[PDB]
RNA sequence: UUAGGGUUCGAUUCCGGAGAGGGAGCCUGAGAAAUAGCUACCACUUCUACGGAGGGCAGCAGGCGCGCAAAUUGCCCAAUGUCAAAAAAAAAAGAUGAGGCAGCGAAAAGAAAUAGAGCCGACAGUGCUUUUGCAUUGUCGUUUUCAAUGGGGGAUAUUUAAACCCAUCCAAAAUCGAGUAACAAUUGGAGGACAAGUCUGGUGCCAGCACCCGCGGUAAUUCCAGCUCCAAAAGCGUAUAUUAAUGC
RNA sequence: GAUCUGGUUGAUUCUGCCAGUAGUCAUAUGCUUGUUUCAAGGACUUAGCCAUGCAUGCCUCAGAAUCACUGCAUUGCAGGAA
């Protein structure tokens, strides 16, 4: 059982430094995996800057002033992965974490009624006792009584105001879809095709807007909406389009002349 | 003599932190013609007039970084709302520069030695 | 343990140090530009060899290669800065025509003298280190500070200076 | 370390495995065949009014031994993490030789002081020249002279958990200080390889030098001294291993 | 920097090693140092033996207080040992 983590062996999507400190926090197990998560203390301290020190993050959280999933937390360490709404009511602000283009955690700011919306990808379906069907998700949530049309790897729109599931969205056909992991993170596009290799990983080919096709694993597909004009949730800072190295450098210079 | 030295204090990026009820403001200093480093007393006075605080008690500042060549300094400071909020929320050392800190705990070593001997006793 | 700070050498001694050819072309510099010791002449040599390595490697490549495109503009850009080459240069063969003096020439020690603020290079090295020079408004007391093409026209003197 | 191909190293900060004097066995626990948990044997080892009872530093310091060879029985939980019933504070601030800080530290690595300038005299080179003379550049020198600054001293202070280091300053009314700038650079070389002596004294196949080639038998460019000059420079020699040199 | 310099001979051209040569967070060692910035540091020779001290304990608003424990209170409250 591991209870310690070193800064280098920790993700640098948390944007820790080589120098200053030796350890990084190992979060308590929860909805999300160690690599894909970002621990509370990291967010509050290094990004939002409502804390300058570890101890100050305990001060805020133990007390309680912070909610995720609309539930208040007294937890110092807790995962925050993907499609999680966090709300600090003291500020009155609602963040929705996502994957920004270029592999960065996005923190995107939402209207208040969008922060009751959430999207969870389904992993398995199975029948449990009493013939009661269950969809188990990638956040470990159990949706009792899902629709009879549910399949593995589809999204379920999930009301956090009161817990239930309205209409689903499938991974079928061309639909607006975004990537999770694999270093095509936050890049958005239509499904062009879904290749099958049975007994092995199923490739899928995505085509983003303004062309430039590419390939990513089925496992890394996470649906957004029916269409780009039917999206239920906001996009991060960049729209889900990447640009060439040359153009990055060019634009960096142009703005620096101001 | 040929001049009067003055201490100029400014600020750059400001926060309102309602969670801890404090302000977080990156200070700048300039201090043209001032001899040596600027004592923190002056800075507290300038900041008082600037943010319309009636106290240098609520103003508590830590760290100052003197850039190479000439009189220059930059730093960071904290204003709090109430004086009760200050005492409670803030670290011991920061407070004790104002003289609002707590008395130091007895030496670490003597604690250890005694804390061991307490494991032996039954009452 | 647990140190994650790098160390690197910036200077190295050329092979066969008793070549009377090399000795000539050392003293010629170190006396003229007022350099402290040979270590300085070598320090610039290294950084120049480095630059010239990547430029050679880029030049090899066919046109419209990403390495060529991106990193070509960068090498050129930073020789426009510091005034090593002018803005009529683009080839990455110009970059390979750089030699040791053109570096030394743009060090603060020489730039001070050449702009008319000292009477010798030796004398301008003192003017630096007695904290009585600036490079726009920032007091620099290092003679090996390489001066931008823009900022060699704003040198002035320190505001701590009895000469200013 | 190498242009390339390669060559060689990995005890050691991160990840993985294994171990806690040598072996084996076991309990508890979700997880252990745990060793600052237990049981036994063996090699050691500490107390005892000798009836008995203990010990395991390859945890941090420290001691002995070992070898060519390696730091303080220091300060702190402020930071970074962890453990917990646990936010802080309220009379009222949990623990941590994990970890941070300082001491010691020419392994290694970055920056940089030991001077700079005007007059006079001497020397060399170039141009013009009536050969008298003039101009320019560089060097050296006197009881020559002029400014400026750090090393160092101190603080209205500041850094830090506390205190230092760095930095900023010598009044803002009020605060130090170089002229042989004694605040004085050394370690190896000058026959060849290999940058630098047509030197002077001493020694005379002795003493010694010499990686190698070779020097020394009274005429030493190499030894032992002095002066002179050279290379690198706050670093420079020597030993061993390894890589380049090697298409050996 | 894709580097061949001395040594076999009366003199010469080869083969061929030896010696010279530059690096090493690679260790030891001699001599010498006025400051700053950054650091490895009992691995190598015995995973040899160890004096002494210290190195994981922990409770709020919320599991158990009649310390014959302390204050405020006067058959009521708050701290609070182990």
């Amino acid at each position: 059982t591991k209870k310690h983590l070193k800064r280098l062996y920790a993700p640098k999507d948390w944007m820790l430094s080589k120098l200053t400190g030796v350890f990084a926090p190992r979060p308590r197990a929860g909805p999300h995996k160690l690599r894909e998560c970002m621990t509370l203390m990291i967010i509050i301290r290094n990004r939002l800057k409502y804390a300058l020190n570890a101890a100050e993050a305990q001060m805020i959280l133990r007390q309680g002033l912070v909610c995720v999933d609309g539930k208040p937390r007294k937890d110092t360490k807790y995962p925050v992965g993907f499609m999680d709404v966090v709300e600090i009511p003291r500020t009155g602000d609602r963040f929705r974490i996502l994957y920004d283009v270029k592999g960065r955690f996005a923190l995107v700011k939402v209207g208040e009624a969008e922060g009751n919306i959430k999207l969870l990808k389904v992993e398995n379906v199975y029948t449990s006792t009493g013939r009661i069907p269950v969809a188990m998700t990638h956040d470990g949530h159990r949706i009792r009584y899902p629709d009879p049309r549910t399949h593995r790897g589809d999204t379920l729109v999930y009301n956090l105001k009161e817990k239930k599931v309205v209409d689903l969205i499938k991974s079928s056909n061309g639909k607006v879809v975004m990537v999770t992991g694999g270093a095509n993170r936050g890049r958005i596009g239509e499904i062009m095709s879904i290749e099958r290799h049975p007994g092995a990983f199923d490739i899928a080919r995505l085509k983003d807007a303004a062309g430039h096709e590419f390939a990513t694993r089925a496992s890394n597909i996470f649906v957004i909406g029916k269409d780009m004009q039917s999206v239920p949730v906001t996009l991060p800072k960049q729209q889900g389009l990447r640009i060439n190295v040359i153009q990055e450098r060019e634009e960096k210079l142009i703005a620096a002349e101001a | 003599q040929k001049k009067k030295a003055e201490v100029t204090v400014r600020t750059s990026q400001f926060k309102v932190n309602k969670l801890l009820n404090r302000k977080q403001f990156i200070v700048e200093v300039n201090h043209p013609g001032w001899c040596g480093t600027v004592p923190a007393k002056l800075i507290r006075s300038r900041l008082a007039s600037l943010y319309k605080v009636a106290d240098e008690n609520q103003i508590s500042v830590f760290g100052f970084k003197t850039k190479f060549g000439g009189g220059k300094t930059t730093g960071f400071g904290l204003i709090y709302d109430d004086l009760a909020a200050l005492k409670r929320i803030e670290p011991n050392y920061r407070k004790a520069r104002l003289g609002m800190g707590k008395k130091k705990q007895p030496a670490r070593k003597s604690v250890k030695e005694r804390r061991n001997r307490n494991k032996k006793i039954r009452g | 343990m647990r140190n994650y700070n790098n160390f690197n050498r910036v200077w190295k001694a050329p092979r066969r140090p008793f070549e009377k050819e090399r000795l000539d072309r050392e003293m010629k510099l170190c006396g003229q530009y007022g350099l402290r010791c040979k270590r300085e002449i070598w320090r610039v040599n290294m950084t120049l060899s480095k630059m010239r390595r990547t430029a050679r490697l880029l030049l090899t490549l066919p046109e419209n290669h990403p390495r060529r495109q991106l990193e070509g503009s960068a090498i050129m850009r930073r020789c426009h800065d510091y005034g090593f080459l002018e803005e009529e240069k683009d080839k990455l063969d110009y970059v390979l025509s750089l030699t040791v003096p053109d570096i030394l020439e743009r060090r603060l020690q020489t730039v001070v003298f050449k702009h008319g603020l000292a009477k010798s290079v030796h004398h301008a090295r003192v003017l630096i280190l007695q904290r009585h020079i600036a490079v726009a408004k920032q007091i620099v007391t290092i003679p090996s500070f390489i001066v931008r093409v823009s900022s060699e026209h704003h040198i002035a003197f320190a505001d701590a200076s009895p000469f200013g």
